[PDB]
RNA sequence: GCGGUAAUUCCAGCUCCAAUAGCGUAUAUUAAAGUUGUUGCAGUUAAAAAGCUCGUAGUUGAACUUUGGGCCCGGUUGGCCGGUCGGAUUUCCAACGGGGCCUCCUUCUGGCUAACCUUGAGCUUGGCGAACCAGGACUUUUACUUUGAAAAAAUUAGAGUGUUCAAAGCAGGCGUAUUGCUCGAAUAUAUUAGCAUGGAAUAAUAGAAUAGGACGUUUGGUUCUAUUUUGUUGGUUUCUAGGACCAUCGUAAUGAUUAAUAGGGACGGUCGGGGGCAUCAGUAUUCAAUUGUCAGAGGUGAAAUUCUUGGAUUUAUUGAAGACUAACUACUGCGAAAGCAUUUGCCAAGGACGUUUUCAUUAAUCAAGAACGAAAGUUAGGGGAUCGAAGAUGAUCAGAUACCGUCGUAGUCUUAACCAUAAACUAUGCCGACUAGGGAUCGGGUGGUGUUUUUUUAAUGACCCACUCGGCACCUUACGAGAAAUCAAAGUCUUUGGGUUCUGGGGGGAGUAUGGUCGCAAGGCUGAAACUUAAAGGAAUUG
RNA sequence: GGAUAGUGGCCUACCAUGGUUUCAACGGGUAACGGGGAAUAAGGGUUCGAUUCCGGAGAGGGAGCCUGAGAAACGGCUACCA
């Protein structure tokens, strides 16, 4: 794996067996898409929605507590952001690198990496316009890019 | 994966590139290129006739010493020279000078025969009176 | 990445009967492992195998037996004729009184012979002596 | 070996195995239940709560992240749940 | 290869041998050739893995969705009877796959109304349309495979048959031979594309996700078309008949597959001689100034060039320059490779790990196209302390324009821009899977009344033990491979198929010629032929 | 619209800027007429097919045309070239 590296690191989570969980809960989903909703309102991603409900609460998943995703919970209560948070992501890092060379000619290293970070970028964009999330014609360039991110 | 594509749908990358490592054969370069017809000096065939110019005393390779006693011959057709050798015992006589001589390649297919060094043709026949038929004394060369 | 489970499936059934072990784990269990160690099983090739789930893709756990010889898979699955069957079982079975080609058919999966008790054609998948 | 029950393997040796590479995959972390000194305020908490997670009461800390299981706080009380 | 004075090899005689009305030679072509390699080649070292990485095209790409219907035969799980004292059986309700036979399909307008609830007394007057048809609005599209028609004749295989046999040819054969009779002149093959037709496993494709979604015996309405009748033909109408569109009451378990020991990304604590810029230090080297002291010092195998009583070397004191970054420093770390080690700060990045977080197949490898790419080299500066291609000398020597000694410019250093090479080597492309044991170590983690230091005592930190994920490696053996050397990959390859990229086809001529192309240039990339010819090793063995 | 026996940029006027192409266009070579077929082949293949049959082209090279149902005909005509 690790398309733009060498490294074959298999770390991730592990889902447990039981589809229903968690045989523990309190009140049930009428109050989590509530909380889930009032993160969202402050601009919080799914991945950080999620990574909270999980640890300061008690919530396996959002999937098996609601029968919903979190993404699609905010997609329903139109908070989806503009761009997928995972693509929001390779663009700031896009924006932040890109900024270091104009200060660094010589740093070669950084020009290696920024080459691999927009190659992600450009196969993510592809992807997206498939799936018709994102618009065609849609292009990631450097000129519009910093004002992309915010 | 063994190299080559196994896809169902790569047999254009299959035969194409079978089309490339092709030309490294040595007889699908010289037929494609048609190098006999423009090089060789005969046009693909297998005899030419020409016309004596004179005796060589080609010497032996190793490990050999020994005088060949070929013939520098001009062919008709082309007017390309040659070298060619007069194969029996003592048929350099036959084929004296200026004669119009028949020649045949030695068998190599292109290439020189034996430690005979940088000839590939061999003399068949001398004044059209098949010059084995000479060193066998059944016929008769003619008087002009 | 992975391209063919029955590849990785089968290699590791050949690699544990040429070690001489009675088990193999078999992971990730398409519908056309069954298919084929179903066909496999009939002719008492293996016998007993079981289908542990995950609720990822299912696993596999086969018991084995030293009848087996090989049981491979002939990649790209490429179509056969009923008059082709013929050039695929002199090339790669041992001899013609016994070995089965495995092959998908419009009818299910069905080894060389059950296909000419039918008479129907189709994709080749494999093999198994 | 070449004859291993794989069907049913020995608890303690499933206990060794990654939490990827055993029979079937789960997570080997858990939820606790810790007790905030003072006030009551039962709340539940990640092992690897990967977050400096508080009450509402008073929020001064329950735990701290880590690259491994989370710290509790040094004076505070937790139930397995 | 024989032939240089005993030729089984020439020239002949004798004898023998092969094919034989034919035999030989030359060239081309086929088999031999698994030396074209789809089946089925090779790429560590013999020829060949581009220096490395990125990535449109091309090829390949995890798993997941109900099984025409019947009639018999026989198996495996179950199931009372346990009628034998915890062992097995039959007439059995079921499922599962085997073997043999026969083997609804989207509706409506209408007919045969059909198979007819049709029954008239034991052959009668009246059922539901495909079982046969004319039209109706819809119709998810493919690849694949079966079967059928078509693929001229001759030719190919092949049936029959008198050229006397045979190659042939399609003839011929049978009678009382007075009148005559009669069988044949088959059949098969024929890829691919098109047509018709059955199957629907495999591999794709589309649908219901800010529902403009489906059914609708319903409810307003808009629009269009239209036949037989109104008494005729046209110009207006009503319902009726048929589309289409529009809204809610009315029906639905209303409508989103896993979450890959695939991938992207997030987060938390780390980690490293990864990168860039600024900053700092060390001793050394050279030089210089000051001081004492003395006559040698340097170099080498031995010397000599060379510096020296105007003080060389050495000692002492201080300073400057530019470069390097010792010992720590190892079968250890990071990076795509090239490469990267004094210190601190700032900037951005990254692998591994942990994760009951998130997305959801975004993936693998890649013509064309590119980023980076040691050293040397080029252009322009700065710098120019060390060492130092050219050169001057002293040697050495038969020569020495070489090795060695003393000097010594371009460079070594740097900024800006080119250069694109290396034995850029693991002479091992990348991705994925499985197959034997052992210890050590790096990063992260897990558990353990373990040890130590703090506040004997907690947390920490550093160690110990067991395990685990990832990594740089090493040890043993061969069931395996190889041509051996060797190899846990170079294994899972005549029992030959996981995906994919690149390269090779006897040695030379030759990386030459030529034409393009890049470069300021040096040259790089691309790249033959004519001609030549049985002649060097990968590997081992004995000397 | 003209022309043809007819469709058609076949030709003409006007209008639009299109059409083919890495799934190899366009260009170049062929000691290339194409097939039915021939040689050799375990299987897959390789090489050949001027030539007894089918289709196409040509009458020394081009061009043009009469007659005729049918020819751009050549043992028909006209011109230039050799
Ligand atoms: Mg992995
Ligand atoms: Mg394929
Ligand atoms: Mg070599
Ligand atoms: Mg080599
Ligand atoms: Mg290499
Ligand atoms: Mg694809
Ligand atoms: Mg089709
Ligand atoms: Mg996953
Ligand atoms: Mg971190
Ligand atoms: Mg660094
Ligand atoms: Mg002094
Ligand atoms: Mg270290
Ligand atoms: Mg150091
Ligand atoms: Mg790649
Ligand atoms: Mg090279
Ligand atoms: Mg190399
Ligand atoms: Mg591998
Ligand atoms: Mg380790
Ligand atoms: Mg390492
Ligand atoms: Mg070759
Ligand atoms: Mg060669
Ligand atoms: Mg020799
Ligand atoms: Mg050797
Ligand atoms: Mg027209
Ligand atoms: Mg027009
Ligand atoms: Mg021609
Ligand atoms: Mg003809
Ligand atoms: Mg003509
Ligand atoms: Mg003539
Ligand atoms: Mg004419
Ligand atoms: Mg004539």
């Amino acid at each position: 794996g690790r398309m733009h590296s060498a490294g074959k690191g298999i770390s991730s989570s592990a889902i447990p067996y039981s589809r229903n969980a968690p045989a523990w809960f309190k009140l049930s989903s009428e109050s989590v898409i509530e909380q889930i909703v009032k993160y969202a309102r402050k601009g919080l991603t799914p991945s950080q929605i999620g990574v909270l409900l999980r640890d300061a609460h008690g919530v396996t998943q959002a999937r098996v507590i609601t029968g919903n995703k979190i993404m699609r919970i905010l997609k329903s209560n139109g908070l989806a952001p503009e761009i997928p948070e995972d693509l929001y992501y390779l663009i700031k890092k896009a924006v932040s690198v890109r900024k270091h060379l104009e200060r660094n000619r010589k740093d070669k290293d950084a020009k290696f990496r920024l080459i691999l970070i927009e190659s992600r970028i450009h196969r993510l964009a592809r992807y997206y316009r498939t799936v018709a999330v994102l618009p065609p014609n849609w292009k990631y360039e450097s000129a519009t890019a910093s004002a992309l991110v915010n | 994966g063994k190299g080559k594509p196994r896809g169902l749908n790569s047999a254009r990358k299959l035969r194409v590139h079978r089309r490339n490592n092709r030309w490294a054969e040595n007889n699908y370069k010289k037929r494609l290129l048609g190098t006999a017809f423009k090089s060789s000096p005969f046009g693909g065939s297998s005899h030419a006739k020409g016309i004596v110019l004179e005796k060589l005393g080609i010497e032996s390779k190793q490990p050999n010493s020994a005088i060949r006693k070929c013939v520098r011959v001009q062919l008709i057709k082309n007017g390309k020279k040659v070298t060619a050798f007069v194969p029996n015992d003592g048929c350099l006589n036959f084929v004296d000078e200026n004669d119009e001589v028949l020649l045949a390649g030695f068998g190599r297919k292109g290439k020189a025969k034996g430690d005979i060094p940088g000839v590939r043709f061999k003399v068949v026949k001398v004044s059209g009176v098949s010059l084995l038929a000479l060193w066998k004394e059944k016929k008769e060369k003619p008087r002009s | 990445t992975r391209s063919s489970v029955l590849a990785d499936a089968l290699n590791a059934i050949n690699n544990a009967e040429k070690t001489g072990k009675r088990q193999v784990l078999i992971r990730p269990s398409s519908k056309v492992i069954i298919k084929f160690l179903q066909v496999m099983q009939k002719h008492g090739y293996i016998g007993e195998f079981e289908y542990i789930d995950d609720h990822r893709s299912g696993k596999i756990v086969v018991q084995l037996n030293g009848r087996l010889n090989k049981c491979g898979v002939i990649s790209p699955r490429f179509n056969v004729k009923i008059g082709d069957i013929e050039k695929w079982t002199a090339n790669l079975l041992p001899a013609r009184q016994f070995g089965y080609v495995i092959l998908t058919t419009s009818a299910g999966i069905m080894d060389h012979e059950e296909a000419r008790r039918k008479h129907v054609s189709g994709k080749i998948l494999g093999f198994v002596y | 070996v070449l004859v291993q029950d794989l069907l049913h393997p020995t608890a303690a040796s499933e206990a060794r195995k990654h939490k990827l590479k055993t029979l079937v995959q789960g997570p080997r972390s858990y939820f606790l239940d810790v007790k905030c000194p003072g006030c009551l305020n039962i709340t539940t908490v990640f092992s690897h709560a990967q977050t400096a997670v508080t009450c509402e009461s008073c929020s001064t800390i329950l735990c701290t992240p880590t690259g491994g299981k989370a710290k509790l706080s040094e004076g505070t009380s937790f139930r397995r749940k």
